């Protein structure tokens, strides 16, 4: 019974385009692969683990 | 001609069978799950074959290929006491493997305590001590049979009584086995005839014309020797094919590597 | 009332596809690849003698919790391999283990309804259990911390709790699923979490009153992985159909969906790399892949674990990832 | 290289390996049972007589320890836990014989009975099967034939043979006959017994165990 | 809780026998330290026994002379006293501690017990008494003459606070990291080898004698100690 109501609630809420939330990811994404040392194998002087 | 493929056919032989061993020591070094003190004893079987087939084969085709043997006048005594200890101590192995699978398949619920490495460790220290304890008396150049009470107390303490245990052993796993379609059990009696047979079929000639020579029955021509010493040394090739191949566990770690 | 349903489905379906202007296919082709994302085995982490389910990095990268089914918590030096901690647990059957981002508290459950929390801090050195959050009537999926004093759970039932660990009693209880859940994820704000459950279905809740303000579809099986993007705007799921699905929060559909003929297995763990472009996720067989969050190339390939890659966790600082598997190893690539 | 404070952590580390060995040791010896069947197969009974969520009793019989795992009250999706029970040396099964016209308790029984039997976890996995409350099953047979349920009966409605036919078509639901086996025996309320019964079959499995070990099985 | 038991005056080269109950912890997981302080001067380290008597150290002024032992059923520590010199005499002190990583060992000291008889790193600490006053900032000074900064990036010093008549407290671990149940106040600093702690807001209760400790390699030592009144 109350999933009708809760369906209704989520309905209401704001929504977006694809492109921008898209842009958006893919900004984060560039920013921060410098700061992502899986994407960069990072030396193994400051490495922990060896 | 006859040289030759004599020298393939033995160096083949031994090439397969220490790559075998490799094989199988690394398997069960790799495999957590082949961790176990049926699988230490098994692994410690294959490092002796490893071990005779390293040391005692390359000197066996050496020797065999050409007759006049003159590598070292101590060397020789050497060669002889090693290849006595490592098939004695195969030997042993098989037999105490057999004692172990025995007991699991009967003393299921007691014997699980005692299944653990100090005990596996304890059958290989042994049985290599049973070895040396045979091999120790002797300490073209080969053994000679000068003493019959000394060749005979080593034929039955090498081959004979162990011979007896597998058998007995074996008997008793089958009658167990039986007793707890037929397909499964045909495939079990057949694996333990196939084990059995191997071992007879290697060992058993080799050990008959020692006693025909020792006892002075028989002269029992070098041809002939040669031939039954090389039947007993592929027991190392088949032992881990029969001790590895039937079990799951292994299938398994040979198709990972 | 249900009668309108279907025509409310077919609304909110029309108006994703009219936002649906693109897709991230379209807009990431012209993006270089990643490359071969090429991982060694850094640390094997060995003491574990069952199966393993459940593992959690900690916040100092270094410090993980891991469960297995021996009954025991181990806290592991993963710069070292030491084990911190062992912590005897009372239910032998663990699914889940959590890390508190103070680090002060660990918990863990599965079989057992309890979400079971662990004061590593304690005086007496012995590792205690601080408290016990019964009140389940399934089994636990996942119980996430969200600070010293609050932690959300998930369970078998089909419903979600959270519990205050002082009061020791439920304070918001999240209902609407129709499957049981299997995963949780804590966006980085802590505002949010997403639940992945087994009607291949994720539903967006807000932890101050509960209220779903999104649901999730589009799974062709159960959902058993769920992590947040590192943005917070965004998350990934994993599922029993073999496809990993990216969905935004803001958009309310799927954006790119992970997939390769090769694999025919459903997924066990999903997570994101710091930056989130790598796609990390534990895959039945044997081994794990990555997949690019942007791509969706398979950047490259985790091998080298034994059984079913139960858990995966990714640093918070992404210096390394740590994997866990059904063989009783944790492996830090 | 490594600190004062490193070896002592170290030290910690090999202490807490040591105790992990040890108690992995004691686990191994310990004989892992899982416990099955309908809501009222009477698998409470059966616990209680040996002795909200998963419930673990622990018994020792004959130098065994024996930990069995009542998941009975486990109301969530069956796949999602039921691989955590892959490692139980057998599986414990209850059904109840008097629910057979009781309103089809039977038809789920079998129906679980298909689904745990025949599961990929459980494919090496044994089944003790137990027939629960034949005590009510003598008596009510003789009013309520079993052809009620079953058209496909033949025969008269007497306690032997329709004992023997429920337990034949349970067997006819294994689809991995030369994989596992299943040691079907009913409760009959006698505590000793049973427990010897148990006992036989957690011996059985581990000889059958140790066969395939040495690949006779 | 420690308490320590088998003390009184003892004859030049006798030999006497020291317990130190624990109670309200895992004594099997804490390993213990013996420290002994004399009447007037700083504290001394005496021996180390880790958990499960895996690993066993002593001072060099000890060594071959006394034995340390654990009972983890009897939750006791004992200590064989034999060849007691003249120079023996101090008030040993029963240190619990515990060594892993984000560990906090010898935070919890004995209250002590006290005995009368009828290459190492070494720590600086001229600056012997330093007066303050309720609410002023003070600062002491601690040198070594190793650099204290492990490869793994871990300093490690200890802080101790011996207020008196009272056995010694620890205030800070590592350089960085405040003890349970430490007042913010205190604060921890320093270079490779200059070492530094900073007290702000100083109140009646930090009265006392603070004492520098190295753990980068057994033996310990400990500073001079600077006496605040
Ligand atoms: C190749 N080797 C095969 C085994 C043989 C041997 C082992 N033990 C013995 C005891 C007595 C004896 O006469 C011979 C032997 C020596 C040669």
């Amino acid at each position: 019974r109350k999933l009708v109501e809760q369906l209704k609630m989520e309905a209401n809420i704001d929504r977006i385009k694809v492109s921008k939330a898209a842009a958006d990811l893919m900004a984060y994404c560039e920013a921060h692969a410098k700061e992502d040392p899986l994407l960069t194998p990072v030396p193994a002087s400051e490495n922990p683990f060896r | 001609t006859e040289k030759m493929l004599i020298c393939m056919t033995l160096v083949v032989i031994t090439t397969l069978t220490t790559l075998l061993n490799l094989a199988v020591i690394m398997a069960i070094g790799t495999t957590k799950k082949l961790h176990q003190p049926a699988n230490y004893l098994i692994c410690s079987l294959a490092v002796t074959d490893l071990l005779v087939a390293v040391l005692v084969m390359p000197l066996s085709i050496i020797y065999i290929v050409m007759d006049r043997w003159k590598l070292g006048y101590f060397l020789c005594e050497v060669w002889l006491s090693v290849d006595m200890t490592c098939c004695t101590c195969s030997i042993w192995h098989l037999c105490v493997i057999a004692l172990d699978r025995y007991w699991a398949i009967t003393n299921a619920i007691e014997y699980a305590r005692k299944r653990t490495a100090k005990r596996a460790a304890l059958m290989i220290l042994t049985v290599w001590t049973i070895s040396i304890f045979i091999s120790m008396p002797p300490l073209q150049c080969t053994i000679q049979h000068d003493h019959v009470i000394y060749t005979i107390y080593s034929t039955l303490g090498a081959f004979y009584i162990p011979l007896t245990l597998i058998l007995i052993l074996y008997y008793r796993i089958y009658h167990a086995a039986k007793s707890l379609s037929s397909t499964r059990e045909r495939k079990a009696a057949r694996i333990l005839g196939l084990i059995l047979g191997a071992f007879i079929l290697s060992w058993l000639p080799f050990f008959i014309k020692e006693l025909i020579v020792g006892l002075s029955i028989y002269t029992v021509s070098s041809e002939v020797a040669d031939f039954l010493t090389w039947l007993g040394y592929v027991n190392s090739l088949i032992n881990p094919l029969l001790y590895t191949s039937f079990n799951e566990d292994f299938k398994l770690a040979f198709k990972k590597l | 009332l249900r009668q309108e349903a279907e025509q409310l489905k077919n609304q909110i379906r029309d108006a994703r596809k009219a936002c649906a202007d693109a897709t991230l296919s379209q807009i990431t082709n012209n993006i270089d690849p990643v490359g071969r994302i090429q991982m060694r085995t850094r640390r094997t982490l060995r003491g574990h003698l069952a199966k393993i389910y459940a593992m959690h990095w900690g916040t100092d990268s270094r410090l993980l919790v891991s469960a297995s089914q021996d009954g025991k918590l181990i806290i592991w030096d993963s710069y070292t391999t030491n084990k911190v901690h062992a912590i005897p647990l009372r239910s032998s059957w663990v699914m889940t283990c959590a890390y508190a981002p103070s680090g002060n508290y660990v918990a863990c459950g599965g079989l057992d309804n309890i979400c079971s929390i662990y004061n590593l801090k304690t005086r007496e050195g012995n590792v205690r259990v601080s408290r016990e959050l019964a009140g389940h009537t399934g089994y636990l999926s996942c119980c996430r911390f969200l600070d010293d004093n609050q932690i959300v759970t998930s369970s078998g039932d089909t419903t979600c709790a959270l519990w205050d660990i002082e009061t020791g009693q439920q304070t918001t209880t999240f209902t609407g699923h129709t499957g049981d859940v299997m995963s949780l994820s804590l966006a980085p704000d802590t505002r949010l979490f997403v639940s992945g459950a087994c009607d291949a279905s994720a539903k967006l809740w807000d932890v101050r009153e509960g209220m779903c303000r999104q649901t999730f579809t589009g799974h062709e099986s159960d959902i058993n992985a769920i992590c947040f993007f590192p943005n917070g705007n965004a998350f990934a799921t994993g599922s029993d159909d073999a496809t990993c699905r990216l969905f935004d929060l803001r958009a309310d559909q799927e954006l790119m969906t992970y997939s390769h003929d090769n694999i025919i297995c459903g997924i066990t763990s999903v997570s994101f790399s710091k930056s989130g472009r790598l796609l990390l996720a534990g895959y039945d067989d044997f081994n794990c892949n990555v997949w690019d969050a942007l791509k969706a190339d398979r950047a490259g390939v985790l091998a080298g674990h034994d059984n079913r890659v139960s858990c995966l966790g990714v640093t918070d600082d992404g210096m390394a990832v740590a994997t866990g598997s059904w063989d009783s190893f944790l492996k830090i690539w | 290289t490594l600190s004062a404070e490193d070896k002592a952590a170290v030290e910690r580390s090999k202490m807490i390996d040591r105790n992990l060995r040890e108690d992995g040791e004691k686990a191994a010896r310990e004989v892992k049972l899982l416990l099955l069947g309908a809501g009222e197969s009477g698998k409470n009974t059966i616990v209680k007589q040996m002795k909200t969520g998963i419930v673990e009793t622990h018994f020792t019989f004959k130098d065994l320890h024996f930990k069995m795992f009542d998941v009975g009250a486990q109301r969530s999706e069956r796949k999602k836990w039921i691989h955590c029970f892959e490692g139980v040396t057998a599986i414990i099964f209850c059904v109840a014989l008097s629910d057979y016209d009781l309103v089809n308790r039977m038809h789920a029984s079998m129906k679980l009975f298909d689904s745990i039997c025949n599961n990929k976890w459980f494919t090496d996995t044994s089944i003790i099967l137990f027939l629960n409350k034949k005590d009510l099953f003598e008596e009510k047979i003789k009013k309520s034939p079993l052809t009620i349920c079953y058209p496909e009966y033949a025969g008269s409605n007497t306690y032997e043979e329709a004992a023997a036919y429920i337990q034949c078509q349970f067997e006819d639901l294994n689809k991995r006959k030369d994989t596992k086996e299943i040691y079907t025996h009913f409760t009959c309320s006698t505590d000793t017994k049973n427990v010897q019964f148990v006992f036989d079959a957690v011996t059985d499995v581990i000889i059958k165990n140790n066969l395939k070990d040495c690949g006779l099985f | 809780q420690l308490v320590e038991s088998g003390g009184g005056l003892v004859q030049p080269g006798g030999s006497r026998k020291l317990s130190c109950s624990a109670s309200g912890f895992a004594f099997s997981s804490f390993g213990m330290h013996w420290v002994r302080q004399a009447p007037e001067k700083g504290l001394e380290w005496v021996a180390y026994i880790s958990s499960g008597s895996g690993t066993i150290y002593y001072a060099d002024t000890v060594k071959g002379r006394f034995t340390i032992s654990r009972d983890d059923p009897k939750n006791t520590l004992f200590l064989q006293m034999t060849s007691l010199r003249s120079e023996d005499t101090a008030m040993y002190y029963c240190v619990r501690s515990i060594y892993y990583y984000g560990s906090s060992p010898f935070d919890f000291w004995g209250q002590g017990t006290t005995l009368t008889v009828s290459s190492d790193i070494v720590m600086t600490q001229a600056t012997s008494s330093v007066p303050v006053t309720p609410g002023e900032s003070v600062s002491i000074s601690c040198r070594s003459s190793k650099s204290l900064l492990h490869s793994n990036g871990n300093t490690y010093l200890y802080w101790f606070l011996q207020r008196p008549g009272q056995s010694p407290q620890l205030l800070i671990y590592r350089m960085s990291n405040l003890a349970s149940g430490v007042p913010d106040r205190f604060s921890g600093s320093g270079s490779g080898t200059a070492f530094t702690l900073t007290i702000s807001r100083l109140e009646a209760e930090d009265v006392g004698v603070y004492y520098c400790m190295q753990h980068l390699e057994y033996p310990l030592t400990f500073g001079a100690g600077t006496k605040l009144e």
